[PDB]
RNA sequence: AAGCUCGUAUCAGUUUUAUGAGGUAAAGCGAAUGAUUAGAGGUUCCGGGGUCGAAAUGACCUUGACCUAUUCUCAAACUUUAAAUAUGUAAGAAGUCCUUGUUACUUAAUUGAACGUGGACAUUUGAAUGAAGAGCUUUUAGUGGGCCAUUUUUGGUAAGC
RNA sequence: GAGAACAGAAAUCUCCAGUAGAACAAAAGGGUAAAAGCCCCCUUGAUUUUGAUUUUCAGUGUGAAUACAAACCAUGAAAGU
RNA sequence: GGUUGCGGCCAUAUCUACCAGAAAGCACCGUUUCCCGUCCGAUCAACUGUAGUUAAGCUGGUAAGAGCCUGACCGAGUAGUGUAGUGGGUGACCAUACGCGAAACUCAGGUGCUGCAAUCU
RNA sequence: UUCCUCGUGGCCCAAUGGUCACGGCGUCUGGCUUCGAACCAGAAGAUUCCAGGUUCAAGUCCUGGCGGGGAAGCCA
């Protein structure tokens, strides 16, 4: 049946894939405090490409882990950036789902001179509850297969609450 | 140039075996080995400290010493034309009881019960084990079990 | 359709032994406790198991055997009641009485309970059961935490600290206790010893009792049931251990049942197995009617 | 990395003139140095005046 | 060659019983790696293309990949499996069982470990066959270019290589 | 494999599958999954005294390696190493 | 018989897809002052067992299931191999005498057993 | 057969593992001249002869192939 498979979120992940370290590094790293309350994590390069101007460890990129209520706020807060409407393939076959978006003044910090203009990546981790059965140490193992999410649990879910529509397909 | 390596030709002989990688059964730590136990030396190619020499695979000794993690072996090596003994020291996960004993001693504490027994009352306890005597006479009956005549079976070639 | 693994690979999987499937014991460690000194030809190590499930608390002294292990005496949270305990059976107060409990209980059944008082004058102090001179050199046993992780603090290591005081000769330092200044490397007895007393709780009573009452109330609901107050809470600690001193012989239940009884009913109750017979008149059935155009 | 190497004593030798000619009008500078031996001289010139 | 200590043994180019170890012969590739002939069915938000097309995350063909189920043949430096012949050890007196003595080692502990006192069990005393005596020491000559045959096998087309 | 602005075949992030098909200074072969692989914290046992043993072997040397003893230490809560 | 803690052998125990589970246990589950750790109380840390749910974990069952294990005068006494001949054949190779003896393949059966302690209508 | 060497802008060549890489001649646009040269301002162009491994990066580091050139070949 249905007595406690309710879905909630997880975790809301916002990345900011700077092609390059230093001085714009940090500026874009001072914006996601203010967003977050939390201290930002600024993530290295894996191997060199050589045409994207990027050696191994250069430190390219920041992204912020947020869950809570304080998560689902900030996810509020971006949806009426998408006005509400996200197109179908954003939606993970797992049940996830995310979105970009630019212009990171369009919530919150007006312009603030010294730190510029910077888009972001929203992405949302979507499942029930009880999911520490995959992420304990002791006892761990897999969830079963009537208990995961899927595409049409997610979309679903994603009409019935903030009541927002999807696109063509 | 040659090669002679410590471990030369040794490719197949260490490898570990099928689906039986990963850490070894508790039960060889779990083993107690006393002095003068004969023991078979079998090396794990997991454990490479304490390994014995490619030449002692499938060699058996005797135990002469007992130390924290190894146990000390005695092997009789030949060169030229003679024996020399070699002593050796060996961690106990290329080290397994040689079960020939402990069916050997459970012989002689069966000859003690059969010679006790029959001392009771003399009756020539008969210890000493024979070979396979050849079989004594019978008689067959073909009773329900006449007789099968068989017969050559031409060529054909079958493909 | 994409779950779904080839035959070759099957047929090639190797499996962990069973724990390590099950993912409740970690064989790097059991290599390094159970290992005994070859010189030692039989004497047996001995292990203080600790583990933690949800309201109850386990304590054991196992010994390993080729055939299996053998456990000398065990210690249960949820027998506090019979000596003064009767809520918080996983607090660390409540570790420290079950590590005292499995103490006594052992030295009781080994004989070495006159001897090897322990620690009565509880204090918070760090000190190990020293050997009396000329004397039978108290018995020795050492942790085995399991999967639990280690830290600062952890209540793990309040069943150690129950067993040493227990007269128990448990190897130990004592950065790990709660209390263990970090910048400078010392102790504080005084915070030690209120946590082997629940000081973390009855402290605890004060705020929620002065600012939000119905979250006094929801959890800490058998304390008001009950009429216990905050100031009262080490009092019955107190006059617990004084109890598990004067006897931890482990009586036992009486079951109000059989073993017979218990049987016949989980019998009775299970599903069995299907015999060949029954499954080749499954299939032959089915044939008939699924392909026998139905 | 360094700021050091008070050495070399800038070679006389004609391309290195040619070198000195060059260079008060910029242009980043490449020179190289071999040191067998541990006596070591400026051999060869080189440009790479990007800054980009 | 000189012998010495002893008198049927602390033996054996042998078999049997019991128990170990091996990666060759063989075999395998719709089993891991690599090679390799052939068609079949799908899959392109995704190869090259063409036709209907302005295009479409549209449709139809063709060629190359990709995947799924099949098919023919292979490996000294591939392999699940895995011989034959050769090969390690044991078949008692230096043994077995019972009791209690030593220790500065070990154990929570006279618990263990090793070595012993005393007592009990002999010619069927622990498979077969043989034993022409068994064991031990010294000293020194000559030799240190090999070749042939069966079987296994390397380089080479091959050789009285 | 499936998704997210610039970002596309290759930039960063997330989920699912994943017996090792990666990695372990180097040539190759063994070995390794709560590790021997990656990240982090503390250290110097890469220390002193000579012995015994394995390989090559004449049972010489050299090189390399194994298991102890008597000290002083490192690490870990501990067994241990 | 069920369950938990510690295990022994290490797939008959793994994998895929469904179904069922009284009681207890286990589990998910509620909270952030203290000890403690992270970008994040998600893991780890601490407190309550109170507010709830067997949905999941787990256990068991089902499948002309994959795999795995055992066996058979199924294949086969075949391939291979030790010893012998003044055996055959120009030769490659092949039979005979005294012995040992496979793998692939086919068919049939099975789908964890068990030690110590504690608890359970 | 061996050994060695070489292959890079249209041509001749140079090259530090760390920038798609350098010179000279050549080519293109504009200027001067009635015009073409010479002259004056400026630009552009290279899968480093074909495949792999290393490196973080490879013309370069090296291994496997194609084309060219040089040396050797004596005592009988
Ligand atoms: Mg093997
Ligand atoms: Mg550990
Ligand atoms: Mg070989
Ligand atoms: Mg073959
Ligand atoms: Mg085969
Ligand atoms: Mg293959
Ligand atoms: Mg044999
Ligand atoms: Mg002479
Ligand atoms: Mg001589
Ligand atoms: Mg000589
Ligand atoms: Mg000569
Ligand atoms: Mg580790
Ligand atoms: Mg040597
Ligand atoms: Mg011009």
């Amino acid at each position: 049946q249905n007595p406690m498979r309710d879905l909630k979120i997880e975790k809301l992940v916002l990345n900011i894939s700077v092609g390059e370290s230093g001085d714009r590094l940090t500026r874009a790293s001072k914006v996601l405090e203010q967003l977050s309350g939390q201290t930002p994590v600024q993530s290295k390069a894996r191997y060199t490409v050589r045409t994207f101007g990027i050696r191994r460890n250069e430190k390219i990129a920041v992204h912020v882990t947020v869950r809570g209520p304080k998560a689902e706020e900030i996810l509020e807060r971006g949806l009426k950036v998408k006005e509400y409407q996200l197109r179908d393939r954003n939606f993970s076959a797992t049940g996830n789902f995310g979105f970009g978006i630019d212009e990171h003044i369009d919530l919150g910090i007006k312009y603030d001179p010294s730190i510029g203009i910077f888009g972001m990546d929203f992405y949302v981790v979507m499942n029930r509850p009880g999911a520490r059965v995959t992420r304990r140490k002791r006892c761990k193992g897999t969830v079963g297969n009537s208990h995961k999410t899927t595409k049409e649990d997610t979309v679903s879910w994603f009409k019935q609450k903030y009541d927002a529509d999807v696109l063509d397909k | 140039g040659k090669s002679h390596g410590y471990r030369s030709r040794t490719r197949y002989m260490f490898q570990r075996d099928f689906r039986k990688h990963g850490a070894v059964h508790l039960s060889t730590y779990l083993k107690v080995y006393k002095v003068g136990d004969i023991v078979d030396i079998k090396a794990n190619g997991s454990i490479q400290k304490g390994m014995p020499h490619k030449f002692y695979q499938g060699k058996t000794g005797v135990v002469y010493n007992v130390t924290k993690s190894s146990v000390g072996v005695i092997i009789n090596k030949m060169v030229g034309n003679r024996y020399l003994e070699k002593r050796l020291n060996l961690r106990v996960e290329h080290i397994k009881h040689s079960k020939c004993r402990q069916e050997f001693l459970e012989r002689v504490k069966a000859n003690a019960a059969k010679r006790a027994e029959a001392k009771a009352q003399g009756v020539a306890v008969q210890l000493k084990r024979q070979p396979a005597q050849p079989r004594e006479s019978r008689i067959v009956s073909t009773e329900g079990n006449v007789p099968q005549t068989l017969a050559p079976v031409p060529y054909e070639t079958f493909i | 359709q994409k779950d779904a693994k080839s035959s070759a690979y099957s047929s090639r999987f190797q499996t962990p032994f069973r724990r390590r499937r099950e993912g409740k014991t970690d064989y790097y460690q059991r290599k390094r406790l159970v290992t005994q000194h070859k010189a030692k030809y039989n004497t047996p190590k001995y292990r203080l198991v600790v583990r933690f499930t949800n309201k109850d608390i386990i304590c054991q002294i196992i010994s390993s055997t080729i055939t299996g292990d053998v456990v000398l005496a065990a210690a249960y949270s949820h027998e506090l009641p019979r000596y003064g305990i009767t809520h918080g059976l996983t607090n660390w107060a409540a570790a420290y009485a079950t590590g005292l409990l499995i103490a006594r209980r052992t030295l009781q059944k080994l004989g070495l309970d006159e001897t090897y008082k322990g620690v009565e004058e509880v204090e918070g102090e760090y000190e190990l059961t020293e050997a009396v001179e000329d004397g039978p050199r108290p018995f020795k046993v050492f942790l085995d935490i399991g999967l639990q992780r280690t830290t600062t603090g952890a209540r793990v290591f309040g069943a150690l600290k129950g067993a040493s005081d227990g007269g128990l000769y448990v190897p130990h330092s004592e950065n790990r206790f709660p209390g263990w200044d970090f910048e400078t490397e010392e102790i504080d007895p005084e915070l030690l010893r209120s946590y082997i007393f629940g000081g973390h709780v009855s402290q605890y009573m004060e705020e929620l009792a002065d600012d939000d009452e119905e979250r006094f109330s929801e959890l800490f609901k058998g304390y008001l049931a009950d009429d216990i107050d905050a100031d009262s809470l080490e009092d019955i600690y107190t006059s617990a251990h004084e109890a598990i001193r004067a006897d931890p012989a482990f009586k036992p239940t009486e079951k109000k049942f059989t073993k017979e009884q218990y049987a016949a009913e989980s019998k009775k109750y299970r599903q069995t197995k299907l015999s060949k017979e029954e499954r080749a008149a499954r299939v032959a059935a089915k044939i008939a009617a699924l392909a026998g155009q139905q | 990395d360094g700021d050091t190497k008070d050495d070399v004593k800038a070679p006389e030798g004609e391309l290195g003139d040619s070198l000195q000619t060059a260079f008060d009008e910029g242009k980043d500078l490449m020179v190289t140095i071999i040191s067998a031996m541990g006596e070591e001289a400026a051999i060869s010139f080189k440009e790479a005046a990007r800054t980009d």
